[PDB]
RNA sequence: ACGGACCAAGGAGUCUAGCAAAUGUGCAAGUGUAUAUGAUUCUUUAAACAUUUUACGCAUAAUUAAUG
RNA sequence: UUUUAAUUUAUUCAUUGGAAUUUUUCAUGUCGAGUCGUGUUCUUUGAGAUUGGAGCACUAAUACGUGUGAUACAUUUCACA
RNA sequence: GAUGUUAGGAGGGCAAAUCCGCCGAAUUUAAGCAUAUAAUUAAGCGGAAGAAAAGAAAAUAACUAUGAUUCCUUUAGUAACGGCGAGUGAACAAGGACCAGCUCAAACGGUUAAUCCUUCGUUUGGUGCAAACCUUUCGACGGAAUUGUCGUU
């Protein structure tokens, strides 16, 4: 779309827009990153603050797959599994449904959100927040601990 | 973390024998060759100064012993199973 | 650098347009490599040229749930086959030496894809209607009439494949039998907690052990 | 079983009886020119467990090497450029000293031949002293031997030069596998054309 | 210069690739469209003709 | 103050990477089918078409040097 | 024209050697040395009390060993080669 | 050891886009500049193939574990390196292409080198018009080899 481009439009204006006094020179400022703490440093600071400097310790190699989890909250268990199951597992009070959460793919249940009062479940996965255990034997249910 | 080779891992996730539950499964001739080959080249010079280092036979020259073979073999082990050797030479001979 | 944007990092501080290089020929080669293994599978007279890979289970905690096509099945499962590992990488089972059976269920699995691709298989006789018993677990060849009836039928690729498995994220239980007493959370706390002094425990056990 | 006995013997070099052979052997290579032919290996079992045989198409060379590292090669210490480069005396070529002695005489002293391996020998102060076994690749007791014959093809000229030798692999870095080597796998300067290429698809 | 690495092709959803097969059928199944687009069809009993 | 003797033709904000904003489009707690495979497609076609009911990116949760 | 699949047919007599697995006993064998390694110097690397290489000095153990497990140590488990 | 116009052979040079070793800058960026960057690049020297090189774990992981090498997607502009400035920057797992494993040394074989080469002969059949070519195992001679060829694993 070379024809939409706006220098297009400055075709007869000498300065092709970039100004008549100032003039575009190369690198009037330096290059990349240049000047942050000397005179790009208000840029620096004020778009980026914490830039300059280190904290915290180094981690040699980091091997995400150790520490990889996925969380899932509270509020959408019910929702994991299909609607007139949702409807089947609510009119019958003597069954609850037992979601292996770690087959869905998330290792961690969180705790945000609101369960369905008087609603039994059995959730299985890696690893439960507190509130997530509390809503979910609050409810009726258990969290049930796997690998 | 350790895991344990009996009692089957626990279903937890986290912890000392942790994980899924699957159900686990389970001389005459070197010494010949070292006495012929010893009687015919003897000892190396450190090991001879390491050997009259552990024959003086006190605390001090054992340390200094240990210090010596250290420094010339490089590595602690290395020097420590070299000290450790040539002790049970020295008393092999001393008998 | 001006205004609010991102600080830049781009890695073109070196001689790249040597380097630039386009695939200009992605869907020729993909039809290349389709016309040499239908050549391959048309050459070999109606051998698969696909070769039998066990299923294994992915390393790390993120894809401990996952199987897949590893390579070669060990010495374990082709002996509770009845396979020389010889003899199995002639009839396109593939081997490795490296791999070991480390639990029941993965060598009775492996063991009984490779029972299941062993029925399946009919051996071609080597000379021509001498058909024989067969040698190092290799199945005795067929005769030449269902040698005939088998060769126009449909060869199955399916056991090639890595198995589907079970979607059973989805279970029904009585709410009468429902733990109320557990504590994920403090089980959870309490092994993290406990786990150095149980290393120490196993440590001297080893030790113990040792003599 | 004789080798054996020969291979814990030459593992001291410190006795009194290896002490005078090696004196008295690198008395006389010192003598003798930089690169001859040695009618037999010097050390037979050294030899044998390196790939040497003794079918007829094989050869072994004596080869001295200068030790010390060579210093940079400009005029005088001038080295016109930046202070990171005014460097000249400790410079460590890349290449070691048992490689730059099969290259002596691999190079053109006997171009017909091919490198198989080297070994040790003797030291001095000024010199390092190896033997490099050479294969003739047109004789046919080479050529018709099931084995050893793989080095008979083309493929395997100046091994020496190319870096493949035993020396070479070491120098490489192809001696160690795994994290402690992970970038010079499928050779230094490819992986690092591979890691730094970019690849742009025509659909983007 | 003009080089190689220019942004020939272009990746379109698939989503909007089926969009707008299924909208070039349904305008071709419409008298009016087919005649504006340039066909000569004033003699066809209908636009979305079928045979045998 | 500098350039311009005259005429013709050529002659200069582009291409790629990466980010953002804006707007249009599709789908939407999902979205993109990557590499690759299949398939009576093989002038065009190096494009179009397709993908046996947890690949990967981004998003869906933040915060802390960090055990978490 | 090239090759390369399926298809066609092989039958009698003979001894010569070899191979795989399975029964019953021995013996736990071998396994790459101026090499590994360590120190130091230079270079190289994302590799950081040193990633690889090289020079010099020192210079090993023998499979219960020795090498990795990305922070230098000592005592020691474990895993993997 | 020498020496041989002894017999039979090999190397040398050209060519380089891809490939393998060595050697090796500075321009440039940092708005100066010296570490850094440019770059393990350009130039220089040497060496191969239709591909080369790598390659059959002294590997990774820490899991329910994987299993030679290479390459693609990704991990990831991440862990990390850095006047911690400018800048630089991998690996494992995962999805695919392809898929192949092996032999020396060492062990064992001495009622017997069971090995190998050179030269000179013999036939076993075949496609060629021819020129030539493919198969062939019985030797004999001269040597090499026990300072170790071959067989077994």
């Amino acid at each position: 779309a070379t024809r939409f481009k706006k220098n297009r439009k400055k075709r007869g204006h000498v300065s092709a827009g970039h100004g008549r006094v100032g003039k575009h020179r190369k690198h009037p400022g330096g290059r990349g990153k240049a000047g942050g703490l000397h005179h790009m440093r208000i840029n620096f600071d004020k778009y980026h603050p914490g830039y300059f400097g280190k904290v915290g310790m180094r981690h040699l190699n980091l091997l995400k797959n150790r520490t990889y989890c996925p969380t899932i909250n509270v509020d959408k268990l019910w929702g994991l599994l299909p609607e007139e199951k949702k409807k089947e597992f609510s009119e019958n009070k003597d069954i609850a449904p037992v979601i292996d959460v770690t087959r869905k793919g998330y290792f961690k249940v969180l705790g945000n959100g609101k369960l369905k009062h008087n609603q039994p479940i059995v959730v299985k996965a890696r690893y439960f927040s507190s509130v997530a255990e509390k809503k979910i034997k609050a409810v009726g249910g258990q969290c049930i601990l796997v690998a | 973390g350790r895991k344990s080779t009996i009692k089957p891992a626990t279903g937890i996730a986290v912890g000392f024998n942790s994980g899924h539950v699957v159900t686990k499964r389970n001389s005459k001739r070197k010494e010949l060759i070292k006495d012929v080959v010893r009687e015919i080249t003897g000892f190396s010079p450190y090991e001879k100064r390491i050997i009259e280092l552990i024959k003086i036979g006190t605390s001090a020259s054992t340390k200094r012993s240990l210090k010596y073979a250290k420094k010339k073999l490089g590595t602690h082990k290395r020097g420590k199973a070299k000290r450790e050797e040539i002790q049970k030479v020295v008393i092999l001979q001393r008998r | 650098v001006a205004h609010n944007n991102v600080l830049p990092n781009v890695h073109l501080h070196k001689w790249w347009q040597r380097h630039v290089r386009v695939n200009f020929s992605k869907n020729i080669k993909k039809k290349k490599r389709r016309l040499l293994r239908e050549k391959r599978r048309k050459a070999n007279g109606g051998t698969p040229i696909e070769k039998l890979h066990p299923i294994v289970h992915c390393p790390t905690q993120r894809y401990n749930f996952r199987t897949r096509l590893g390579k070669g099945f060990t010495f374990e499962e082709l002996k509770g086959a009845g396979l020389t590992p010889r003899a199995a990488q002639t009839i396109g089972i593939c081997y490795d030496k490296r791999r070991k059976n480390r639990s029941e269920e993965s060598l009775t699995k492996n063991v009984e894809r490779l029972l299941k691709y062993k029925n399946s298989l009919v051996m071609i006789p080597l000379k021509k209607n001498k058909a024989k018993k067969g040698i190092g677990g290799i199945p005795a060849d067929a005769d030449k009439n269902t040698i005939k009836e088998f060769r126009n039928k449909k060869p199955l690729l399916s056991i090639f494949k890595k198995e589907k498995n079970t979607k059973p994220f989805y279970e029904t239980i009585e709410v009468s039998k429902i733990d109320k007493e557990f504590l994920a959370y403090k089980t959870l706390r309490r092994a993290k907690l406990a786990e150095r002094r149980k290393n120490r425990r196993q440590q001297k056990k080893d030790i113990k052990f040792k003599s | 079983g004789a080798y054996k006995y020969i291979q814990e013997i030459w593992k001291k070099k410190q006795s009194d009886a290896m002490h005078f052979l090696l004196r008295v052997r690198t008395w006389e290579y010192r003598q003798l020119p930089v690169v001859h032919r040695v009618s037999k290996p010097s050390r037979p079992d050294k030899a044998r467990r390196l790939g040497y045989k003794a079918i007829q198409g094989f050869v072994i060379y004596r080869v001295r090497v200068r030790r010390g590292d060579r210093k940079k090669r400009v005029k005088k210490g001038i080295v016109h450029g930046k202070p990171k480069h005014q460097g000249v005396h400790k410079q460590k070529s890349t290449r070691n000293l048992k490689s730059v002695a099969e290259g002596k005489v691999g190079k053109s002293i006997c171009g017909n031949l091919r490198v198989l391996n080297s070994y040790w020998v003797g030291q001095d102060a000024v010199y390092k002293y190896y033997e490099v076994i050479l294969v003739d690749p047109n004789h046919n007791a080479v050529r018709n031997n099931p084995k050893i014959n793989w080095i008979c093809n083309p493929v395997h000229k100046h091994r020496e030069l190319r870096g493949l030798t035993s020396a070479g692999k070491k120098y490489r870095g192809l001696r160690v596998k795994g994290h402690l080597s992970a970038k010079s796998r499928p050779s230094i300067r490819a992986n690092w054309k591979r890691r730094q290429l970019i690849k742009l698809r025509k659909c983007r | 210069p003009t080089k190689i690495w220019r942004r020939w092709g272009r990746k379109v959803n698939l989503k909007e690739k089926r969009y707008a097969v299924c909208s070039s059928i349904a305008a071709s199944g419409v008298t009016s469209l087919v005649l504006a687009r340039g066909h000569r069809i004033s003699h066809l009993k209908e636009v979305p003709l079928v045979v045998s």
